[PDB]
């Protein structure tokens, strides 16, 4: 709960979100290469009515 | 009790890489009719 | 170009459905109002002072400015009888008001 | 106390759903103007047109 | 005479600029001293409510700068929170259950 | 009228439930039945799955998957915390007393 | 931590502490009392036994309970007062512990501010305001023995009037 | 109405910078912690969307003929000027004026002003950009090293004066002088402190013509500011020729 | 039942009538310098003289002897049974040791004011709980903090007037 642990918590939180952004970029470049990959959020709709 | 200049320096990157909402390239096929009917849905 | 006011009418323009002069005027209309109303895709996107204001830098500066001003209050162990008062005038404002009051009789 | 123990058995799973449902309720509060308040949208200065 | 007055203007201008520098540097100190005067007066008016607004806007000033978010942990841990917020939970439970995420 | 239209669509959702069959099967003016049918099909609820398509296949990156969650992940939201036990011997005596 | 243990850290440490000083010198959670008229004691018992049977599959849970929708089961599972009788307060205040994961206080950095944060919960603000205003008025009664509080001397009042005169001239 | 909140641009900037740089600030109290800030952050999203949509050739004429949008504009412009006490932050009140003028800059070439109260609040909103003084010209000149936001108002006033139908009739009856707004207009006009409105509008339109700046230092500044100068001169010519010709006393 | 007489004679633990007389002489004569007051008593600390002037005990454990009115103070760590550090009482003594003790006598009726007013005040503070002494001492400490904040506010106002005169001259 001191300073040297409160910054080591923030290093073990930023390094998670950097890998999460790498996943987010790879799942964008996959669909831009016409490969239907899933994202961080779910797939939005289906063929039902909305596209 | 902390050195909050370094804490804020790291927390800026944490706020930048935080998954708040979708970006422009990952929105998919934006359907205007779905948005226009969801705005009248009086949900939150 | 600078097409018309008649070209802006709803009769000569498309609507939610469900001639040659119209299709000639709507060329000039969409070629005029897309070089006029298009946004600036470059710099000078600051527009003012109160758009590039940073909440994080001001929050950090206020966190420092509250902490040191509270350490000025409590931890400074100088008694209230010993806090010496500051001067209400400077060493230059006391010279200028001796000069101008000397030159006030003209 | 057998059913106290039943209530003392499934309490943090209830807190786990109480956290995820609250997290999704916080996700409902996404407005994109509570977040970055500078979202610069679109401007255009005075043209010759 | 025009060029003489122009040379006199270009002579008198940097002494005006060096004064404007100190004018702005004193204005910034006036704003900084106004902040500390307000902070020292709101405490001296009520020293228990200002000493609760000074703490509640310091830990909250750390939560935003760190990057964390969410509800207060010690508020949502009790049972009267889910009894005063009975309205939004019946909405959100049906929304999560009907979408199939509960 | 509304329960008739909704019950009649959901027997065979692949078929576009037209206005003319609803007009031919319940007694009323064509204007109000047309307006009610267009309101109903405006909000989904009828003719929402006439021409349905299949999502082919999802090549899933890691952390975008079911059961892709770890105890090591940061709880940004989910406000309940897991706290570090402080094992100090005077604090051990304080915990024994309290 | 077992005091009956003669070989634990607690026994030796506490004996050495008291020896060094003399050398130098139950509250059970009654969960079935939530029997508010929409629910009942048998309904709560079947709810708890069903959630212990099937973990978080609420359709099977509402099936085991019967006569109630799954949303009411999830809501009544959320609204159970399980841990409230082990927390501190009923609803004065918890103080800085109310702000649990973010504590910007340091004994070395702010020794006074942390003790003041712990102390402001106990006191009444009205008597504090009364005593500090009495201190202010007593200091004014001592110092007396327009902005004349700053401009106390006759010299500085004439200097300020001289400033206003030179401005107007 | 109790007080027409005519705060200028620069005092609004100073109020924003003195509210952000406050120790006990509530500018980031979040969304889920308060419902009033949730309503305000929905309305700010609505205004950012509506100022973003209006940069298309078809949307600018569809948004022009939309009774719902005209009623919403005449509905927000009342609330941001007469009773701004409900908006939480003081940056949201400036940002509503900063995108209402942008969304009215793109529409106004086809806008027909509905009511006279809206035609007065348009004038007060456009006047509220710029710096006044402490009769004569009551507007110090706005030097454009600060921000071009007042140049959007002199185009709203240049395009909304081009119809002798309802626009110029409402502007005439406001500047020179269906049963409750007769009481509302006569309450708003004497709450604005005869003929202060006309000389305020003309003195503000004589501002944003940078005479001092282009005549101090020679072709670049006029080549950059020719449209704002042209539309300001057109608006002043309209006011001089078609409004000023008797109840004056000065 | 004996905690009452325990705090009543723990306030008056090792202070005789002569130490009280020298203390009151040093308090009424000298202003806001407790070191010379402690030297006037001789065999005591300035903090102990402040806490006897406020009629408070020491060692911090005769106040809140258990651990319910004390909210978070039960959950404070300590050195057990030895090495007595007193964060509450030294905080109170440090805050009252800055604020001109004659106006502290003007601030509360509880404080010692004269050698003829010790017995009546000692009688009227009797039959109080150990939480009451914490409450009164923390009230006096926070009020002294507010008074010091008022003095700092007036000095900052003087500073702003000085900056105004500098602006006018410029």
């Amino acid at each position: 709960f001191s300073n040297k642990e409160y910054i080591s918590r923030l290093w073990h939180t930023l390094k998670y979100y950097q890998d999460l952004k790498n996943t987010r970029m790879k799942s964008i470049t996959s669909t831009s290469q016409k490969i239907p990959s899933a994202s961080i959020w779910g797939n939005g709709y289906s063929g039902y009515g909305n596209g | 009790g902390y050195d909050i200049n370094y804490i804020s320096k790291i927390g800026e990157k944490i706020d930048s890489n935080k998954p708040i909402f979708l970006f422009a390239p990952e929105l998919g096929a934006i359907n205007l009719h779905a948005l226009s009917m969801s705005l009248q849905s009086k949900n939150l | 170009n600078i097409p018309s006011l008649t070209s802006f009418a709803e009769e000569n323009n498309y609507q939610y459905g469900y001639t040659y002069a119209q299709q000639q005027l709507n060329k000039q209309r969409q070629d005029f109002e897309r070089v006029r109303l298009r946004p600036e895709q470059l710099s000078n996107i600051i527009h003012d002072e109160s758009d590039t204001i940073s909440f994080r830098s001001n929050l950090l500066k206020n966190f420092i400015s509250s902490n040191d001003a509270f350490n000025m209050l409590s931890l400074t162990t100088v008694p209230c009888d010993r806090i010496e008062k500051s001067r209400l005038f400077s060493e230059k404002t006391i010279r200028y008001l001796m000069q101008k009051q000397h030159e006030m009789k003209t | 106390a057998l059913y106290d123990y039943y209530a003392l058995q499934l309490l943090p799973l209830q807190k786990a759903v109480r956290g995820h449902v609250l997290q999704f309720e916080w996700h409902q509060n996404s407005l994109l103007t509570n977040t970055h308040p500078n979202f610069l949208s679109k401007i255009r200065n005075i043209n010759v047109q | 005479e025009l060029n003489e007055n122009a040379r006199e203007l270009e002579q008198i201008k940097p002494k005006i600029a060096l004064q404007d520098k100190e004018i702005t540097s004193v204005l910034s100190n006036l704003h900084e001293s106004n902040k500390r005067y307000r902070f020292f007066k709101k405490i001296s008016e009520d020293p228990v409510k200002a000493l609760n607004e000074c703490i509640a806007s310091t830990s909250n000033a750390l939560k935003v700068l760190s990057g964390d978010e969410g509800y207060n942990e010690d508020m949502v841990r009790r049972a009267n929170f889910y009894k005063e917020n009975e309205a939004m939970l019946r909405e959100n439970i049906e929304v999560i259950l009907s979408n199939g995420r509960m | 009228y509304r329960n008739f239209m909704v019950n009649s669509y959901r027997l065979n959702p692949n078929e576009y439930f037209s206005v003319t069959t609803a007009r031919r099967n319940v007694s009323g003016d064509a204007a109000a039945l047309f307006r009610l049918h267009k309101f109903l099909t405006k909000w989904g609820l009828i003719n929402y799955q006439v021409d349905s398509k299949l999502l082919p296949k999802n090549i899933e990156p890691p952390l975008t998957s079911q059961y892709s969650t770890r105890h090591d992940a940061p709880r940004g939201l989910f406000p309940f915390e897991s706290y570090k036990p402080s094992v100090q011997l005077p604090d051990m005596a304080k915990l024994k007393k309290m | 931590m077992n005091t009956s243990d003669s070989e634990s850290t607690l026994y030796k440490y506490l004996k050495e502490s008291k020896r060094k000083y003399d050398e130098i010198t139950l509250k059970k959670v009654k969960i079935l009392e939530q029997i508010d008229e929409n629910w009942s004691k048998e309904d709560l018992q079947k709810l708890l036994k069903g959630i212990q049977e099937f973990g978080a599959d609420w359709y099977k849970v509402a099936k085991n309970v019967g006569n109630k929708s799954p949303e009411q089961c999830i809501l009544r599972f959320l609204q159970l007062p399980i841990e409230d009788k082990f927390l501190y307060g009923d609803g004065n205040g918890l103080g800085p512990l109310k702000y649990a994961p973010h504590l910007p206080f340091s004994k070395s950095e702010n020794p006074v501010l942390s003790t003041i944060a712990f102390l402001v919960g106990l006191v009444n603000p009205k008597t504090v305001q009364s005593m500090t205003q009495r201190a202010i008025q007593s200091a004014e009664s001592i110092k007396s023995q327009y902005r004349s509080h700053i401009f106390a001397t006759n010299e500085e009042r004439q200097m300020n009037f001289l400033t206003n005169e030179l401005i107007r001239l | 109405p109790l007080k027409i909140h005519r705060t200028p641009y620069l005092t609004s900037l100073k109020k924003i910078k003195d509210e952000i740089d406050d120790p006990f600030t509530k500018i980031n109290t979040r969304g889920a912690e308060d419902p009033k800030v949730l309503i305000n952050d929905q309305l700010s999203t609505i205004s950012m969307i509506l100022r973003n949509i209006s940069f298309s050739d078809n949307n600018s004429r569809i948004m022009s003929r939309n009774f719902y949008l005209k009623r919403f504009i005449s509905d927000l412009l009342w609330l941001v000027l007469i009773h701004p006490e409900n908006f939480t932050c003081n940056r949201k009140i400036l940002n509503f004026k900063k995108d209402l003028v942008i969304v009215l800059s793109n529409i106004s070439h086809l806008l027909e002003i509905a009511s006279s109260i809206d035609c007065l609040l348009i004038l007060i909103l456009v006047i509220s950009f710029g710096q006044p003084k402490l009769e004569s010209l009551t507007f110090n000149e706005f030097q454009l090293q600060w921000g071009k936001y007042q140049t959007f108002g002199v185009d709203i006033l240049a395009k909304l004066f081009s119809l002798e139908k309802p626009n110029l009739n409402y502007f005439k009856s406001i500047l020179l002088n269906n049963h409750k707004d007769k009481k509302l207009l006569r309450r708003l006009l004497n709450l604005y402190n005869r003929h202060n409105l006309l000389n305020d509008v003309v003195s503000f339109l004589f501002s944003a013509i940078p005479l001092q700046q282009v005549l101090s230092q020679p072709s670049l500044l006029i080549d950059q500011f020719s449209p704002v100068i042209s539309q300001s001169l057109t608006s002043i010519l309209v006011i001089v020729q078609k409004i000023l010709p008797f109840n004056f006393n000065k | 039942p004996l905690k009452k007489v325990k705090i009543l004679e723990q306030i008056d633990e090792n202070w005789s009538k002569e130490d009280l007389q020298k203390l009151l002489k040093g308090i009424q004569e000298f202003g806001a310098d407790w070191y010379k007051v402690a030297k006037n008593v001789g065999n005591k600390s300035p903090e102990q003289c402040i806490l006897r002037f406020l009629q408070l005990p020491i060692e911090d454990k005769f106040l809140y002897g258990d651990g319910n009115g004390l909210g978070p103070l039960k959950y404070a760590p300590h050195l057990p049974f030895s090495k007595s550090e007193n964060p509450v009482l030294s905080t109170i003594a440090f805050l009252v040791g800055l604020v001109n003790p004659k106006t502290v006598q003007s601030m509360t009726q509880r404080a010692i004011q004269s050698a003829e007013s010790i017995k009546s005040q000692k009688e009227e503070i009797s039959d109080q709980k150990p939480i009451e002494h914490i409450k009164e001492g923390s009230e006096i400490a926070i009020s002294s903090l507010g008074y010091r904040s008022h003095i700092f506010a007036t000095n900052e106002e003087r500073q702003m007037n000085f900056l105004t005169n500098e602006l006018i001259r410029l």
